[PDB]
Formats: C-alpha cells, structure tokens, sequence
C-alpha cells in the first residue's frame, strides 16, 4: 500500500520489488559535413522594405523570399559525429514525483491523504512548494545555485 | 488635415426621433428590437409583479404612434432610435429645474412633425415607468449611437448620419456654409462634479451618461444625466453614491415588496465554527456522503432565502463612458438657441472626442 | 565615408637598428623568446618577478 | 539556507551538521565576524572559508 | 594649480563585408536570382531516370 | 484619443546637480502617477511629498487606494529640462507602443496583463531620491496579473488578523516574501467594506440550490482527480462537507416562470468575479512583443500594447 | 504509543533534563555484539564531554 | 514537573492530564532513532537547524 | 500592417477551396510577426497537455493570444491583420459571421468558443476551430445559460434576440465538453458563501424584510479552521475568473453604405475602439 | 473637530455629545461628516462682505 510502502523504504527493508531507473542525457558534439558539387538549387527573390513604429523607434524589417530545391537523386550530405564536448546534463540522482502530476484518484480517508503528501513533498528536491494549481502549471522550487 | 473618425448610416423611421427639429449635433440612442422586451420581463422579474405591464405599456405606445394613415404596427424597418431631446422631455417631471424642463417640452410637443405629439410622452415615459417595474432595465436595452452630422428627409423615414467614434468637430455636415457641428445638450441634465466637489483645478475631463431609477410600488421615476467630470471610470461609484444615496435608501427598503418572507425566523446561527471544535462530533468520508444511512447522522441545515433585498433590486444608477474633453481647460458655454419659436436652455459642449464603453451597474 | 584615413597612418617610419634577439615561430606567427634574468636582475638584490 | 540541498552533492543537504549551518560550532571558532581568534598572529588557514 | 584631463585617441572597427561567393561553401548552391518569387505557387523540377 | 498623441510635460526645476541629473536618466520607462491630465505639471506634484495625506504617510495598503484616483503614466524620454510621459487611460502614442522597464523580481511572458503593485518586497524598496530638491520618487512595481490578485489578497487578509504565516509566496518557483509592517486601521476598513458589499451582493435566493451540491463535489473528488486537486488540502468546503448535510428548500414563490440558477450566476459575474478590480486597480496593460522572446527579463525594456 | 516511546513522567525528570538521553536506550536494542561487549561499550559511553 | 502528592498515584495524574498532549505531533527524539545516517544528512527532516 | 501566414507545401485540390471559404474570419496567433507558419495557427497549436483543451482552456488561450481577422487569402500565404496593433493605421476590416444570430449596428462583439456545434485539412493533418463572434450582451447570457445547464444534471433553452428564436439544444458531447466550467463555477460560489457565512455567522438568520435591512444599511455607510489562509484560495481563484468570463469586446460594428442588420453568411464592417 | 489624529474618549455615547454641541451651529465646522481620508470641507458661505 502506498502508506505501507512508505514505511518499508524509509526503514531500509527490501520489499519484493525491483526497478529499472531510466533517464535521459544530452551531450554537446562537434560534427563534420560533406556535401557535393550541386546538392541544392537555391532560388532567391527580390527584397521587400517594411515600416513599423515601436516605442518611438521606427523598425525597417527587411525580408527576402527564397526557395530550396534539392536536386539530388539520393543522398547528397553527411553529418559525421566526430568529438564530444561537455555533457550538459549532470548524471545525478533526481527522483521523479507524481505529486507534481494530477489526474489520479486519491485515497478516500482525507485524514490520511494529507499524511503522505506532507511526508513526501516535505523536504524534497523536486516537489511543489505551493500546492498544485487546478488549471495552471505547477512550479519547481528554484535552487539557490547550480553546480 | 482631418482627424480620423467613423461615420454611420442607418435607415431609421422618425417615430421617436426627429433630425429636423433637433439640429446638427444632438445625442442619439440605439435600441434593441422590441420583440425581446416583455419576454425578458416575463422571465427576469422578481416574484409577484405584473410581467405583462411592459407588453401592454409598449403596446399602447406603438398603437398611439399612428392611429391613422392606415399604418401597420409591425414592420420590417423599425425605429430603434430615440433622440436625446425626446428622452429628457419624457422624464421631465422628475427634475429640480422644472421651469427649464418645460422649456425642453415646449419645443418637443411643438417643433416635432406629427399630429398629437404629446400623447406619446404621457405614454413613453410610462413605458420607462414599466421598464423599472417589469425590471428589464433600460441600460440593458438602451445603447449609445452617435451624434448627428446630417439628415436626408422623407415622410416618416430619414437617413441618420452620425459619428460612432472620433472627435465631434471633424465630420462634414453637408452644407458647406456651416460644415461642422457641436454637441448640443439641454441644461436640465448637464450636471458637473467640478464645483460640486470643489475640484476647481483645470485639466481634461470625461463625459458620462448616467441613469437613475427608483423602485417602488407604482411610484417609479427616471432621469438622464450627461455628467462632465475629471474622475476615472473606476472612481465614479463613490461619487455617484454621494449624490443619489437618498434613492439608494428608498430602494433597499421599499423596493422589495410582495415577496413572502418565511414566518417566523427559522434559520438559526451557523454552527461550523463550533462544530469543528469538538473531535467528538460525527463526520463522514467521501464515499459515505450521498448515502441515506450516513447523511442522517450529519447536521441538517435548511437555508431559506426569501424576501432578501437582492443586488439586482437595489440598483440606483448605471453609467457608461461616453467621451472625453482632451483640452487643457474644458470650454463650456451656456446659451439659448432658437428652435423655431421656442427658446431653450442649451449647454454647448465643445471639443468632444467620442469613445463609447460598456455599462456598469452601481448596485 | 565610414573608412577614412585613420589618424596614426599619417606618420612616417622611425629609424631602425639591428638588435640581437631570439625568434621562434609557434603556430603561424613570429614570437620573441626572451629570458630576462641576464640583462636585468644581474647581481641586484631584487627578486625575479 | 538548508531547505535546499548541497549544490555539489545534490542528494544531501551538507556533509557536516556541526560545521555547515548558522550559529554552529563551525561558525563560532573561525569567523572574523565573531572575533575569537583575532588576537593571535598565527594564520588560521580556513579563515577564507 | 594647473590640471588636465585627457582623451587620447578614439578607436573603432572595420566591419568584415563577406561576400558569399568569396566562400568555399558556395559549391553546394545553384544560385540564380528571381526578380519575383511571391507571384508563384508550387513550381516543379522534373527528373528522368 | 488624439491623432498626434498626447504627451504631458512634467517640469524639471532649475537647480539640479550632476549626481542628480544622471539619477533621472535611469528613469527611462517607469510608472508615474499624474493627478490630472494637465499638459504641464511639476516634480513637486509627482513625488511622494505630494502623495502624503495630511501629514500621515500611509502604508502600502493605502498606497493601493490612492492609485485608483490617479492616472498612471509611463515616461517615454527624459530631456534635461522636462520629463515626458503618456497617460495610460487616454491614448498611448501614434503607435500604441510605449516601452516600459521591469522593476520586478519576476520576469514576464507574452500577452500577460500588467497590474502594478507598490514596492512591497524586502530588500527592494529602492526610491530614487533627489538630494538637491529634497524629493523621494517611489516607483511602483509592474507585475503579471495573477500575481497582483495574490499580493492584494495577501495584504487585505493580513489586516483582518489585526482586528481581533501568510507573507510567503511562490511564482515560477522563485521563493519571494513581502514586507511585514503594522497596518493602519483606516484604509483596511475601506477594504473590508468593499469586500462585504461585493460578497453579500453575490448571494441571491438561487444560491440555496448550489449549496446543496456540496455533497456531490465531496463525493466527486473521490473519483475524478480533477476535483481532488481542485478543492484544496487547505480549503473550507472540504471540512464544511464533512459536517453539514444540506437540503434544498421546498418551493419558490412564482418559481415556475423564473430561473433561480440563472439569476445567481449573472449576479455572481458582475459582483464577486468583478472583485479583483475593486480592491486593486484595473489591468490596463499587457505585453505584446514583436520579435523578441517569450520571456522578457528583469532590467530589460518591453514593448506594450493596450488592453481592457 | 506505549510500545515505541517511553512513558517517563516529568515528576521524575524528562528526557532533555536527565543525564542519559534516548540514544543510549536504543543502543541497547540495536546492537549485534552480545553480552560481553555491551558491558564495556556502555562504560565506553559514559565519558563526559 | 515538581513532585506532587505521594508517589502512589503519581502516574495516574500523568496519564489523565497528558492524554491529549501526546497526540498532537510526533515525538522528535524517538523519530531520530530509525534514521539511517545517510538520511539524516538529507533535508528530509525539519530538525537539522 | 498585414502579417503573413504561409501555407506549407502539398495542398490538395478541395483544400485550396476549403481555405477559400474562410475569407473574413477571426483567428488567434501567439505573437505579432511579419512571417508565421500555419502549424502555429491551428487547433493543434495549443493542445498542450495530454487532453485536447475543452471550452475553459480555450478561453484562457484567447486572452494570451492576439486576435487577427483574415483579409484576402493568397494560395501561398494567408494575409491577416491583428486586432490590437494593425487597426490604428488601417481603418476598417471586414468580418464574416459564423453566428446563428444576426448583428445590429453599434453592438460590441465578444467571441465564444464553438460550444453550439470546423475546417479539416487532411493534406496537413490539422483542424481549424474558430470562435463564434456573437454580440457581447448575449455573451453574459449564453455562457451563463450553458453553465446553468450542467447544474441541473447534478424552460432553460429559450432565447429571443432581434425578433427571432434561438434554440441552444439544436446534447452528447457539449455537456461533456463543458464539464470543467461547471466544476469551477460551483466551487467559487460554495467557497464564497461559506467564508462569508463564517466571517459574519448571522447572515442567514436575521429577519429579511425587517431586521436584515438594518444589517444592510450599516454596511453601506462610509484544531483550527484555516479560514484566513483560505481567502487567498478564494480571492485568487475568483480574481482569475473575472477576466475569463468577462468576454471583453474587441470589436464594434459601425455600418456605413450598407444594410442595417447584417445576416448570417454576410459581412459586417468592423472598427476597434480608437 | 475639523482635524483628525487625536484619540477620542472611550464612551461613544459621549464622544458624539460634544460634536453635536460645537460643530452644530458653526461658521467653520463641516456640514457633511468628515471624509475618512483626506481633507474636511468648509460649508459654502452665501455671502462675503
């Protein structure tokens, strides 16, 4: 029970379960391109001049309409993944809350629904500070400093 | 160099309005198609009133608008435009300056083209005395329509040309002898709030339309005011409370009638501040509610709202934005112009820039 | 015009002499390679910075 | 402010309950703002910590 | 007492006006300019194999 | 609205030192309250010394109440001899675009309405002081609209506690608090009356039917999770439902021809829903960027196009 | 509640004002050493700070 | 508490006066007993400060 | 000032005629911009969430988006001008009714999501829901009717306007489409009328036409219940709905050189507040 | 009584007793009761000589 399995994860007991921890990481790479002698027909038109006033200032937003025709029977370009720069995502251990989420039915006894929420969100790395808005998007407590 | 404005045209019968007697530059007011009027009065009225009074008062008006020239009462084209000088002289028995009020009625019952004009005013003001009783309020029905610049005349219909947005002094009249106009208003309605609050400071000012009601058992009044003020639209509700608060005192005590209160006082105190104190009180969970074997042990509570003076029956005023005067000092005059052989107390508002707005009840 | 005659380009060249100093090319540019405890800091009680 | 965790090891608040928090035994000995060891000439190394 | 303040020299830049046909990327294009494109629906290029 | 715009000219006096003249050129887009729509005013009219009542400098709560009697304007440009603003209530410019500058601790988003708030935050009440003229220019803080419905609701609820915590907020996850201070008894009662008028006026006889739907909701939050996370953990109606079993009245006087549920909802919209305009001021302004971003940052300008 | 916490009345002194707190009581229960080790281990615990 | 009356019904005066006190919130020092030392460092409790 | 909504490539032949039939209709976009893609315009552009949005979330996006009225439709790009910045320069832009209700001169016009009863482009895989431009005094009636319909579930469908009859029922989806409105309108009132009932516990107990008026005339002169923490749960909730159910009118029709009453399928000229 | 900012006496049956015996009949005192915020007003004099 989610009340009962609250106790046996805090007290170090192993219940009859396992898990597959899945996460996603994003890296920064440097790539190498090769294309060919005529890989793209590129038709460009004639420029336009616009005029719109903003905040006292007067913008002249200039445009030029263009065209991409890819005259290749088959492939004409290759990305070559060469090196790996700094990985962006830190490879920590951030557990996922579902108290951020909304759409699951509660337990009935409303003297006990407050008990779990003030014992999982209470001191959590991700859980909602303000209670979850009925139609907004719940917010994550902003850390004082990233490392 | 002409500033940007917006003209309107609408084929309008000259039943209630006359762009011939009222010259270039009076107010106007659009109306709803009157087939909606007493069906809403059958529906929205407080309990225990005569809902068919609106259908009979408005009935007797249209029926007195012709009496002759064989003319049908329903029509495809229908007059939904009431001129402003027609409306002030309708409610002209409910002002303070009555000697100037009959000087508005003196050209209303004379300068209008028609036979037995004043038989409408004893009826149309009674129609407004039925709008309040049958509780469909006229600010839910009236609506601003612009001020005149021209008119094209035919028997009983005319081409009304008005300014729905912009400055009044910008639209061409039609005669190049006098190619503009000015907003022309009778002095029985134009009541400032500058000297009447002490605000003698110069500055730009707003113009508002303001209605007044008085809900009693067949003792019901009506007024129209065009108020110049340096006040915000958000900040009018205290200032209208200062003037018309006596009508608010009457409406909250003599507006609620024929409702039957529950006799005697039945509803007790609300004990939730005391019921939440004891942990020994019986309770219920989310599945046990809406069950007959559990709800009988809860607290029974039967609220009886009957005869409460609701907010919709304590209205004393309703306003709307009408336009501003952007000048450094607002320049008003006070003259008397000659509508034929009747001379009128006339307020000439000058340099008016039109912005209509929504209505707002001061309940 | 944007690109005028820049102010410093109006001068003349100075006079030049011949100075013995080591030259190394690293990358694609000439660089003086110069150790400075023989001309300066020779037998003077000042710490080498 | 220990409502949040350590930025470096993100899964715990600190590594010392006696040296990290405010008005702690870690603070009372080594702050110039408290001045317990301002008198001695011996440089305490964690003064910049 | 005699004093100064000084404004010695005013330094600017020169923008690098790169032409696209001065680049080694310009092989992969076939750039023939339109005096109009906005007057055109879906146009086509035919291929035979 | 006029065609050629309408720009008032707040006058700068003669004797102003260079430590003060460069202190007004950082006032490029702020919110400045004109009392009238005169084309020519003075800084002695703008500053907080003209804001005071008879000698009682009011609290933050009265500082809400004397904005709705003034006309908020935004500076467009600062000359050496006069400051030019544009009143929000009349007309913006030719363009309808007047650049602001965020004083907020909270960044903006596109399209969001701006209602302005006094400087309630801690470590934040930064008043540009003129020393050679002895003036304080309190610049109010533009905030997004659902913040201004919180902070006004926090302060009015706080003053009721004195008539016998709360001051913690959260928005976009950045924890921020507000200044705790004693509140004068005067303007707080002007708020309590403006509540209970708009609170009682939303009670029609039709609300005796809606108050018998409370046993349906407390059972509906058992099954659909939308109604669970609607009520709240810290609400009234949950503990109200656990003790009260309401039941409807028997009949209505002439209840056939009239709709009791319909009249309770029309009166609810114009009175209790309207309440966010009575306590605070009106959200005149939203942010309509042309090219820039979804988010306008703190300390940055923002183009602005008007709004109901 | 009688089974987890002790039921000492403060007419005989409570926890924080006694001289042997709670964490000696639980150290009796959560040790895995035997009977010949706790007799020295408790004596090892009553050395004052 | 000061020792009131004889020692006989000293505990009956406790449990008849303190029944409502033990059921407000949980006891602090017993809840610090089932704490793993790598949980105690985390901000999961409100007793770090 | 006219923006461009470019149509992406691959348009079928009935679909070039389908977009030929929305000539003068109201469309919402995120940000005023001279170039914009049609995929940011469609109903898909705010299905964000995991359920496609119902009539409540439609209203919220309509105050965060900037309404534009489509001018001419070129087969490559949809040319439009927005109703907030583009109408101070150009004066008046035509507008087509999708309403079952005709327009009169001088009415102000709000917009309602299509609650009554929808161009689909299967070459592009999107729907285009469009608002219903009805006049704003009906807007505080019709939405107040449809909210009042769902309260019966836990006589009404009679409406007259301009000498006509309206039938809102015309049953299956629309009651289920309007579940989220019904479950907030009730909650705000039941939270309101119990806090008000808690602050002054006598407001239901005084004699109505005899003693309660004195309780009204005085108001006009110038464990623990977590009550004072629950005003904020009411005031911010009620202060949010006061914008959404306001339905503020962008649009007022000033008829000039035309018919007085504009019927369904016809065009009516439109100005903003100047 | 024009002014505001002094504590009135506690018996509200007697605080009004002076005001209806001083301002009532005055050359200066206000006609309307005082507005709660800003500035009381002098009555309108019909003649100045």
């Amino acid at each position: 029970s989610p009340v009962a399995l609250h106790h046996q994860l805090k007290t170090g007991l192993h219940p009859g379960f396992g898990f597959t921890v899945v996460r996603q990481d994003r890296f920064v790479t440097e790539n190498v391109l090769f294309s060919e002698r005529a890989s793209e027909a590129y038709f460009l038109g004639q420029l336009q001049v616009a005029r719109h006033e903003t905040g006292g200032g007067v913008n002249f937003t200039l445009t030029q309409p263009r065209g991409n025709v890819d005259l290749g029977v088959g492939y004409t370009a290759v990305v070559a993944t060469a090196t790996v720069r700094n990985p962006v995502t830190d490879m920590g251990n951030l557990p996922q809350n579902f108290y951020l989420g909304r759409g699951a039915p509660p337990l009935l006894d409303n003297a006990a629904a407050v008990y779990l929420r003030n014992a999982v969100v209470a001191g959590n790395r991700l859980g909602p500070a303000q209670p979850v808005p009925v139609f907004g998007c719940a917010q994550v407590p902003r850390r004082a400093g990233m490392d | 160099g002409s500033p940007r404005h917006h003209l309107t045209r609408q084929v309008i019968l000259t039943d209630l309005c006359q762009p011939n007697a009222d010259r270039a530059g009076t107010l106007l007011l659009a109306l709803r198609h009157p087939a909606d009027l007493p069906h809403l009065a059958h529906q929205r009225a407080p309990p225990g009133r005569q809902t068919e009074r609106l259908g009979e008062a408005w009935g007797q008006l249209m029926e007195a608008t012709a009496l002759g020239s064989g003319r049908a009462e329903s029509g495809c084209t229908r007059a939904g435009l009431v001129s402003f000088n027609f409306l002030v002289a309708a409610c002209a028995a409910s002002y303070d300056a009555r000697d100037a009020a009959d000087a508005v009625r003196a050209h209303v019952t004379a300068n209008y083209r028609g036979t037995r004009v004043g038989a409408r005013l004893d009826r149309f003001s009674e129609c407004l005395r039925a709008m309040v009783h049958t509780h469909v309020f006229p600010h839910e029905v009236m609506r601003f329509f612009g001020g005149l610049v021209s008119w094209v005349t035919q028997d009983e219909l005319a081409s009304v040309t008005a300014v729905c947005a912009g400055p009044q002094e910008a639209a061409h009249t039609g005669h190049p002898g006098r190619p503009r106009s000015a907003v022309i208003l009778p002095a029985c309605a134009f009541v400032d709030l500058d000297a009447e609050l002490g605000l003698g400071g110069p500055g730009a000012a707003f113009l508002y339309l303001v209605f007044t009601y008085r809900q009693r058992r067949d003792q019901e009044l009506c007024c129209v005011y065009v108020i110049k003020s340096q006040l915000p639209p958000r900040g009018l509700e205290p200032a209208l409370e200062r003037l018309f608060g006596r009508l608010r005192i009457t409406n909250t005590i003599h507006g609620t009638e024929d409702m039957t209160p529950p006799a005697p006082n039945r509803n007790p105190d609300f004990p939730l501040a005391g019921l939440a104190a004891n942990p020994q009180t019986p309770r219920c969970s989310a599945g046990q509610v809406t069950n007959p074997q559990f709800a009988d042990r809860l607290y029974r509570w039967q609220p009886d709202l009957r005869g409460r003076p609701t907010a919709r029956t304590c209205t004393y005023a309703a306003f709307a934005e009408l336009g501003m005067m952007p000048e450094d000092s607002p320049r008003c005059l006070h003259r008397t112009e000659r509508f034929g052989a009747v001379s009128v107390p006339v307020v000439i508002l000058e340099g008016v820039v039109w912005r209509p707005g929504e209505w707002r009840a001061c309940a | 015009d944007l690109n005028r005659q820049t102010l410093d380009e109006l001068e003349s060249a100075p006079q030049t002499t011949r100075v013995r100093a080591d030259l190394v090319s690293i990358g694609e540019k000439l660089v003086f390679l110069e150790a400075l405890e023989k001309r300066i800091y020779a037998a003077t009680n000042v710490p080498y910075p | 402010d220990h409502g949040q965790s350590d930025p470096s090891r993100a899964f715990a608040a600190t590594a010392n309950p006696w040296a990290s928090q405010r008005f702690s035994y870690g603070d009372l000995l080594y702050n110039g703002a408290y001045h317990l060891n301002g008198a001695s000439p011996v440089l305490s190394p964690c003064f910049k910590f | 007492d005699v004093e100064f303040d000084a404004l010695l020299g005013s330094y600017c830049n020169t923008l690098s006006l790169v032409r696209f046909l001065e680049l080694g990327l310009s092989v992969a294009c076939v750039c023939t300019k339109f005096p109009e494109l906005a007057y055109m629906n879906e146009g086509r290029v035919q291929f035979e194999v | 609205m006029l065609a050629d715009g309408f720009e008032t000219d707040i006058a700068i006096p003669s004797g102003i030192s260079r430590p003060d003249a460069a202190a007004l050129q950082r006032c490029e887009g702020r919110v400045v309250f004109l009392p009238t729509i005169r084309r020519q005013l003075t800084l002695a009219d703008v500053a907080h010394e003209s804001f005071v009542s008879g000698g009682v400098s009011p609290d933050t709560l009265g500082l809400l109440l004397a904005y709705r009697r003034r006309f908020p304007a935004v500076i467009t440009r600062v000359l050496p001899t006069r400051i030019v603003a544009c009143p929000l209530d009349v007309g913006l410019t030719h363009a309808g675009t007047v650049n602001l500058r965020n004083t907020s601790p909270v960044d903006l988003c596109n399209g969001d309405p701006i209602s302005l708030v006094p400087p309630v935050f801690e470590g934040q009440a930064t008043d540009v002081r003129l020393d050679s003229l002895d003036l304080t220019l309190r610049f109010p803080v533009p905030l997004p609209s659902p913040l201004a419905r919180e902070i006004v609701a926090r302060l009015v609820a706080r003053g009721i506690r004195d008539l016998n915590d709360l001051n913690v907020l959260y928005y976009n996850g950045s924890r921020l608090s507000l200044l705790a201070d004693v509140q004068q008894l005067g303007p707080v009662n002007a708020e309590l009356r403006s509540l209970v008028l708009n609170m009682v006026y939303s009670i029609t006889e039709g609300t005796t039917i809606i108050l018998t739907l409370i046993p349906r909701l407390f059972a509906l939050s058992a099954q659909d999770g939308y109604v669970n996370a609607l009520l709240q953990m810290q609400s009234v109606t949950r503990e109200a439902a656990q003790l009260i079993h309401p039941e409807a009245p028997a009949l209505m006087q002439d209840g056939e021809r009239r709709l009791p549920l319909y009249e309770a909802l029309v009166a609810w919209l114009t009175h209790a829903g309207q309440l966010g305009d009575t306590l605070a001021l009106a959200p005149v302004v939203r942010v309509c960027t042309f090219d820039g971003a979804a988010v306008v940052r703190s300390g940055d300008m923002a183009p602005v196009i008007r709004y109901p | 509640l009688s089974r987890q916490v002790p039921l000492v009345p403060p007419a005989l002194g409570a926890n924080y004002f006694s001289s042997i707190r709670q964490p000696v009581v639980q150290h009796v229960r959560e040790s895995a050493a035997g009977e010949n080790a706790l007799t020295y281990a408790l004596m090892a615990g009553y050395f004052k700070i | 508490a000061a020792p009131a009356g004889p020692a006989a019904d000293m505990q009956q005066l406790f449990l008849n006066a303190w029944g409502q006190r033990l059921a407000h919130g949980r006891v602090r020092w017993v809840a610090e007993g089932q704490m793993t030392p790598e949980q105690f460092m985390q901000p999961d409790n409100a007793n770090l400060a």
